[PDB]
């Protein structure tokens, strides 16, 4: 999981691989938070009108 | 478990029947994988679970 | 992986290293079984008579001079290790420094890398923990070996 | 004591490998990446280097 | 091997143990937190087998007992 451990313990070819899989899943987690609070932020705006 | 025996003058003085060990209690408990929350203190120490 | 040719060459030969030809199930990942049988296939077990559908456990090698070396043995050793289960005994090369205090500087304790200021923390750790961590498990305190 | 396993009298046979342990030891893994007297050398979720 | 007599054969006594076994999982160590575990604890409220090596006549038992899967004294 830790960043730092992959890029200290693999060679840097090797990191185009692991690296990629762990960017993509967190993408996918910051992608989901902000598509989350934009519907949340549409409620609270209703709720201010 | 191993095994203390209190051996006296009173007792035959052999080691087949030579023996007064006296009181003596153990419990034996198995375990098996189980999921548990864990509550952690301030200080740090484990106060419930 | 490695050759060692030269080694293996005898004039009487060498024979006293032996694989495995059959077994009933597959042996377990880091398990290694010496038990001396012989396998056994179906019916008419043998028990002890190696006879038909009965197998001794373990066939001898073929290592010659003359062999060819395309398939002469070689000499093979796997280096296993885990990491971050404990403090690690097995450190590599790398020569230590001073300690710096409530500078932002950048930090290899134990093979643990990250980046921040260090401050001294007045948390206990029971003599037993190396780490620390928050309530969203990032790294919070560490103990440094020397120190 | 990486010398030992790899420098030694006798290697054992696969049915009955032979294990060794290593601890509170400070080993240079280099010098043996650096000798290239193995064929191979491919190592597995860890960068040789 | 040398052996001992006039011992008194009873049925195992069994008594509860609860919230008892709960020890560290790991190496970290956190506050004011919560964290679960999967590691192996003894279930609670899990019976437990008391056994008696107390001549209070003539009793004196040190059985064996199989560990498997982790085993708690
Ligand atoms: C393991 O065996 C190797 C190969 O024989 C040793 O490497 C040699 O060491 C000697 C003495 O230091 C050197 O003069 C040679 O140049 C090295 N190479 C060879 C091919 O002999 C090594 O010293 C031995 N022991 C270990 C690594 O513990
Ligand atoms: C926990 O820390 C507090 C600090 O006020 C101290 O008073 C208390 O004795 C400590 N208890 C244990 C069990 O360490
Ligand atoms: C308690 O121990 C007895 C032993 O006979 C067993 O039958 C029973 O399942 C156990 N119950 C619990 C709740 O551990």
């Amino acid at each position: 999981s830790v960043l730092n451990d992959i890029l200290s313990r693999l060679d840097p070819p090797e990191a185009e691989v692991q690296i990629d899989r762990l960017i993509t899943g967190r993408l996918q987690s910051l992608q989901t938070y902000v598509t989350q609070q934009l519907i949340r932020a549409a409620e609270i705006r209703a709720s201010a009108n | 478990t191993l095994l203390a025996l209190h051996r006296s003058y009173l007792t035959p003085g052999d080691s087949s029947s030579g023996w007064t060990a006296g009181a003596a209690a153990y419990y034996v408990g198995y375990l098996q994988p189980r999921t548990f929350l864990l509550k952690y203190n301030e200080n740090g120490t484990i106060t419930d679970a | 992986a490695w050759n060692s040719n030269n080694l293996d060459s005898k004039v009487g030969g060498n024979y006293n290293y032996l694989y495995r030809l059959f077994r009933k199930s597959n042996l377990k990942p880091f398990e290694r079984d010496i038990s001396t049988e012989i396998y056994q296939a179906g019916s008419t077990p043998c028990n002890g008579v190696e006879g038909f559908n009965c197998y001794f456990p373990l066939q001898s090698y073929g290592f010659q001079p003359t062999n060819g070396v395309g398939y002469q043995p070689y000499r093979v050793v796997v280096l296993s290790f885990e990491l971050l289960h404990a403090p690690a005994t097995v450190c590599g090369p790398k020569k230590s420094t001073n300690l710096v205090k409530n500078k932002c500087v950048n930090f290899n304790f134990n093979g643990l890398t990250g980046t921040g200021v260090l401050t001294e923390s007045n948390k206990k750790f029971l003599p037993f923990q190396q780490f620390g961590r928050d309530i969203a498990d990032t790294t919070d305190a560490v103990r440094d070996p020397q120190t | 004591p990486f010398g030992e396993v790899f420098n030694a009298t006798r290697f054992a046979s696969v049915y009955a490998w032979n294990r060794k342990r290593i601890s509170n030891c400070v080993a240079d893994y280099s010098v043996l990446y650096n000798s290239a007297s193995f064929s191979t050398f491919k190592c597995y979720g860890v960068s040789p280097t | 091997c040398v052996n001992l007599t006039t011992r008194t054969q009873l049925p195992p006594a069994y008594t509860n143990s609860f919230t008892r076994g709960v020890y560290y999982p790991d190496k970290v160590f956190r506050s004011s937190v919560l964290h679960s575990t999967q590691d192996l604890f003894l279930p609670f409220f899990s019976n437990v087998t008391w056994f008696h090596a107390i001549h209070v006549t003539k009793r004196f038992d040190n059985p064996v007992l199989p560990f498997n899967d982790g085993v708690y004294f």
